[PDB]
RNA sequence: UCAAUGGUAGGAGAGCGUUCUUAACCGCAAUGAAGGUAUACCGUGAGGAGUGCUGGAGCGUUAAGAAGUGAGAAUGCCGG
RNA sequence: GUUCGGCAGUCAGACUGCGAGUGCUAAGAUCCGUAGUCGAAAGGGAAACAGCCCAGACCAACAGCUAAGGUCCCAAAAUAU
RNA sequence: UAGUCGAAUAACCUGGGAAGGUUAAUCAAAGAGGGUAAUAAUCCCGUAGACAAAAUAGCGCUUAUACCUAGCAGUAUCCUGAGUAGGGCUGGACACGCGAAAUCCAGUUUGAAUCCGGGAGGACCAUCUCCCAACCCUAAAUACUCCUUAGUGACCGAUAGUGAACCAGUACCGUGAGGGAAAGGUGAAAAGAACCCCGAGAGGGGAGUGAAAUAGCACCUGAAACCGUGUGCCUACAAGAAGUUCGAGCCCGUUAAUGGGUGAGAGCGUGCCUUUUGUAGAAUGAACCGGCGAGUUACGUUAUGAUGCGAGGUUAAGUUGA
């Protein structure tokens, strides 16, 4: 019928208009001992999604 | 819309078999060995569109060194005298003078004699 | 044109009869090359698949719960106020009788962007941004929010 | 403009209150054959069926077992390749309808409309609503200019009834109103008579 | 005029042929439709008609649409 | 050439040298880098030959010239100097 | 549920036969469709319309009857749906996988209040909103057709179309449950071949039949593999993917063409398919011939164009209607 949007994938992602998606950081949940002082200084924030990868967007994250 | 085009299909069959006719025995009494049998034949008819070139030229140069060798002349020094010779570097009509040309053959040979000379 | 029905460009082109013949072929192959999981029937492959490794999205943290009481106002530009002059009592009746958007999130809001062509004060709102309150309220407006 | 205003064909050579509003344009024939393809199959019933091996059958059991016993890996005679032929993907009970948006529909009427305007094979006709329904009447009124190949017949929207409960045996007569409009209406006949109420039989939506 | 034209899986473009298409356009048909058969034509190809003969009812045009639509080959199947 | 967008397939190749590794510095053996070749590229040469060498084919053609390689006969050119 | 009437035409040419071609005329609520020896509006069935049923199964309208209801202010107290709500545990359904878990329904256990009442408002405690369970019935709009016709087809033409156009669920298999085939067409009309002759008979052959007898009872049309019979050339010193190309020589004369059929001889030539790195293959596979026999659509998204209008595009479902 319709194409079912994966709601938990929507809980993974958040994309922008005329632009890419915001991807929160890896590693940032479970232990914090061995990750560095600088990695604590910088890995609260995170960067965007890839370019040549992530083209498996289609269309598993439809219209959310 | 369960349609067939049956007579059209057999007209392709008929078309290639009528164009396949002539070869040995069972082949037109069957279908598919005949299919290569025209086909291989003009594969190397395509090669013999280059190789009766390259064998009628062997007849050309061979018979002209046959008559040159009848004048005791070898093809390589004859042709060498042909590049030494005149505006004529004419080849295979000069092969065609094997009929009855002591004048054209032996005299053009003498032109080559005054070309090596 | 029923004598000589003709078609124009672009609307029509041959639907590619894929899987017959010798030229495009594609029934021998369908673009594919044999002897593989790709090379079979069904089209059976899940899209997100790191080869049995967990996926990109499968490595994501669970971020941010969602307000059930999330509610907005179907925000318009002030560029439509550049369209309509003055439309005294700029409200939802001016908005949907202007037919800008009909199904609206209950209120209305304008940007400071868009221009101060309108003259009327009594703009009936639920909530306009204070950046636009600088614009119209410094440009002959009155606040009637809700 | 001026084409007809005939009280009968041949009997009053006058104007046409078309009106000469927007009708005079480029007739977009792209849009035209779009309406011939979408207006086409608006009466395709499409009731051709489709079947399956699992639709009609007698056999859901393998008829031997393969190993050593001659032939190949094999489903059944009920598997389609036998005389018990299952269709592969075939037809289906499908519909075929679509209708265009309004502005390209009225644009499409006002394309062939315009072609009939400058063509003038439409002729403005009065009522000529007759006593009997007999078609010697309309045989000699329609043949009183005798447009030969095939003709559309613009009634009023009050529903004339005498060429209309008849003239279906008149082999070129197409009984029509303002509630008849298509391209299979008009491009079909290309040659037509008018009831001169065609302002409030044409303009009112167009 | 110059330059290009090996080409598989690959990708793009274009065209042929079959059948149904109410469409029309517009004919053929017993002096012979279709279909078959021989054929020493043409078309780059797929393909197209000419004639001879069988044969005695539907078929062809054009253009466009729609397709169970283009046949060797699978222990393919069925029938011989 | 970049960028953007569709659409692919390719995952396992050999072989020839050249430089490595392992192996009896055995191998038409493996495993690298490096070029070519085939694969997916006819024709010619080496007796046939996918891999070596030369030479990349739209087609006609009863044209010539030439690459390597050949010129006592098959089998063409030098019983050449 | 029986059916009834029901309009509108002649000749010539052709042929075995006109409705075909030709010449003319008519009709009109009927030029839908089907037959007719060959394609019909005017030949027929019919068709459009217009009539017809006692019995027949109904539908619908009018009639009093075929019977139980109302408002209304006040509130003496009663009532209003007890193992009932609930609570424990075990379940389940609810989007709800025990969860913060609502809410409902089960088993089991415990067990109220009852109009100052009680319940719901996703644990729950207050305020507010709404309702009154724990008693029963409720058409309508909906689902699907074995069926009854009225039918419609860009359904399908005898491997299709129902397994089954045919005495099909037949034959037949199997003890059984089950399975499960094959096959239609003469000719208009059998007018089906009187007779005569051969022949044990069949079958043939003459005659005659019919437009036609290659048309003769599985009969329209008749390939294809298979078997032939005749035919011009060549081959009994030859060891070929069975070929080209050239061609001695022979024979014949054509979609009239730089003709064809040959072909001695001579050069050079490893079948086709999937897979593979590479197959000529001693890697598969194919007896042959013909028929069938495989990338769709339903809905959705994306991309690309085409068209339309444009910050304005857009009607879905539905209604109307053929």
């Amino acid at each position: 019928p319709k194409q079912k949007t994966h709601r938990a994938s929507a809980k993974r992602f958040k994309r922008t208009g005329n632009g890419g998606l915001k991807r929160f950081r890896a590693y940032t949940s479970h232990r914090f001992h061995g990750k560095s002082v600088k990695q604590r200084r910088q890995l609260r924030k995170a960067s965007m999604v890839s370019k040549g990868d992530f083209k498996r967007i289609r269309r598993m994250v439809a219209t959310m | 819309a369960r349609v067939k085009g049956s007579v059209a299909t057999r007209k392709r069959r008929k078309r290639i078999l009528k164009l396949a006719k002539g070869y040995y025995g069972a082949k037109h009494r069957l279908f598919k060995t005949a299919k290569e049998q025209v086909m291989n034949s003009y594969y190397y008819a395509f090669r013999d569109r280059r190789q009766k070139k390259r064998d009628f030229r062997k007849l050309w140069i061979a018979r002209i060194n046959a008559a040159a060798r009848m004048n005791g002349l070898s093809y390589s020094k004859l042709m060498h005298g042909l590049k030494l010779a005149d505006i004529e570097v004419n080849r295979k009509m000069l092969a065609d003078i094997a009929i009855a040309d002591a004048a054209a053959f032996t005299a053009l040979a003498e032109e080559a004699k005054k070309a090596l000379a | 044109e029923l004598h000589s029905l003709k078609a124009a460009e672009g609307s029509r082109k041959v639907r590619n009869r894929v899987g017959r013949g010798t030229s495009s072929g594609n029934g021998k192959t369908s673009g594919r090359g044999q002897k593989g999981q790709k090379s079979r029937s069904g089209g059976g492959v899940r899209p997100g698949f790191e080869g049995g490794q967990t996926e990109l999205f499968r490595r994501m943290p669970k971020r941010g719960f969602l307000n059930v009481n999330r509610k907005e106002y179907a925000i318009v530009n002030l560029e439509t106020l550049n369209r309509l002059e003055d439309g005294a009592t700029v409200s939802a009746e001016t908005l949907v009788a202007a037919k800008i958007v009909k199904d609206v999130k209950s209120g209305v809001k304008v940007l400071a962007n868009g221009e101060l062509t309108a003259k009327n004060l009594t703009v009936k709102v639920a909530k306009v941004s204070a950046a636009a309150k600088a614009a119209i309220e410094a440009a002959g407006g009155s606040v009637e929010e809700a | 403009a001026k084409v007809s205003l005939f009280k009968q064909d041949g009997s009053q050579a006058g104007e046409v209150t078309l009106n000469d509003s927007v009708f005079g344009i480029e007739p977009n024939e792209s849009v035209v054959f779009d309406v011939v393809i979408s207006q086409r199959a608006s009466l395709r019933q499409g009731t051709h069926a489709h079947k399956n091996r699992s639709a009609v059958s007698g056999g859901g059991k393998k008829p031997w077992r393969q190993k050593g016993t001659g032939r190949a890996r094999q489903g059944s005679t009920r598997s389609p390749q036998w005389r018990g032929g299952g269709t592969v993907f075939g037809p289906n009970p499908r519909s075929y309808a679509y209708k265009l948006p309004q502005k390209v529909r009225q644009l499409a009427l006002k394309s062939v409309y315009s072609t009939k305007v400058t063509d003038g094979k439409l002729i403005a006709v009065d009522t000529l609503d007759f006593a009997a329904p007999k078609t010697a009447e309309f045989a000699k009124v329609i043949s009183a200019l005798s447009i030969e190949r095939k003709v559309l017949v613009v009634l009023p929207n009050e529903g004339n009834e005498f060429a209309e409960l008849s003239a279906r045996n008149l082999e070129n007569v197409k009984v029509t109103t303002a509630n008849s409009a298509s391209v299979l209406d008009i491009v079909s006949a290309d040659k037509l008579l008018v009831v001169q109420s065609a302002l409030t039989q044409i303009e009112e939506v167009l």
